[PDB]
C-alpha cells in the first residue's frame, strides 16, 4: 500500500525540471501522477526542488497546519512550484488545468521516522 | 541540527515526586508544541503531556490526569514535567519532543535521548 510519504512524493514532488516547462505541464502532470483518476482533483501544487531540500523543510520554520494541526513547516526559502487549477471547461474524464509557475515559501505537515512531507498544506 | 538536552530523572518509591526539564538547543524559531512521551519496558511509546508555546492548550495522558503537570517558558523551546503521586506503573524511559501535534508520536520530529524514571512499590 502507498506511504504518506511516497503519496506526497507522486501528488506534490517534480524535481526533474526547475519550472512548469509548457502551458499543458498540469494537464500532463496530474494525470501522470494519478490525480485525475475518479474526478478531477480541483487544485494541486508540484514543488520543483531536490527531494532533498523539501524534506529539509520539516527542519524549518514551525507554522500550524490549515487544519489546526501544528505540525506544519515553512521553508525558509522560497522554492520553484507549480500550481495546478481545474479551469471552468475541465469536465472529467477531460481533467484541463491552468498552469501557473510561481517562486513561494511552502508549507508542509510533516509526520514519521525519518520525519518527512506527508501534506503539502500552502504556500505563502 | 537540534539537541533536546532533558535532565530530571531517578529513583523514586510509590508516592514520591520528580521533575523532568528539556530544553531545545539551536532551533531558530518557536516549536509550538512541545510535550512529553514515554516508553515502559516491552510496552509501545504514549504521549504524556503536551502544551503550546504560550502557555496553554495543555494535553495529558488519561493515565497520568490530575497527577503530572507540564509547563513550559512562555515563548521559548523548554518544557518541564512535574511528576507527583508517582506509581510503579509510571515506570519507563521519558523522552522530551518538539515540533510536533497534540500527543501523535508521528507528529512530532525532534527527540530527546530519553530520561530514566523508575519508581519501586
Amino acid at each position: 500500500k502507498e506511504t504518506a510519504a511516497a503519496k506526497f512524493e507522486r501528488q506534490h514532488m517534480d524535481s526533474s525540471t526547475s519550472a512548469a516547462s509548457s502551458s499543458n505541464y498540469c494537464n500532463q502532470m496530474m494525470k501522470s501522477r494519478n490525480l485525475t483518476k475518479d474526478r478531477c482533483k480541483p487544485v494541486n501544487t508540484f514543488v520543483h526542488e531536490s527531494l532533498a531540500d523539501v524534506q529539509a523543510v520539516c527542519s524549518q520554520k514551525n507554522v500550524a497546519c490549515k487544519n489546526g494541526q501544528t505540525n506544519c513547516y515553512q521553508s525558509y526559502s522560497t522554492m520553484s512550484i507549480t500550481d495546478c487549477r481545474e479551469t471552468g471547461s475541465s469536465k472529467y474524464p477531460n481533467c484541463a488545468y491552468k498552469t501557473t509557475q510561481a517562486n513561494k515559501h511552502i508549507i508542509v505537515a510533516c509526520e514519521g521516522n525519518p520525519y518527512v512531507p506527508v501534506h503539502f498544506d500552502a504556500s505563502v | 541540527q537540534v539537541q533536546l538536552v532533558e535532565s530530571g530523572g531517578g529513583l523514586v518509591q510509590a508516592g514520591g515526586s520528580l521533575r523532568l526539564s528539556c530544553a531545545a538547543s539551536g532551533y531558530p524559531w518557536t516549536y509550538i508544541y512541545m510535550g512529553w512521551f514515554r516508553q515502559a519496558p516491552g510496552k509501545e511509546r504514549e504521549g504524556v503531556a503536551a502544551m503550546d508555546s504560550g502557555g496553554g492548550g495543555t494535553l495529558y495522558a488519561d493515565s497520568v490526569k490530575g497527577r503530572f503537570t507540564i509547563s513550559r517558558d512562555k515563548g521559548k523551546n523548554t518544557v518541564y514535567l512535574q511528576m507527583d503521586s508517582l506509581k510503579p506503573e509510571d515506570t519507563a524511559t521519558y523522552y522530551c519532543a518538539a515540533g510536533g501535534d497534540a500527543l501523535v508520536a508521528t507528529r512530532y520530529g525532534r527527540w530527546g535521548q530519553g530520561t530514566q524514571v523508575t519508581v519501586s512499590s
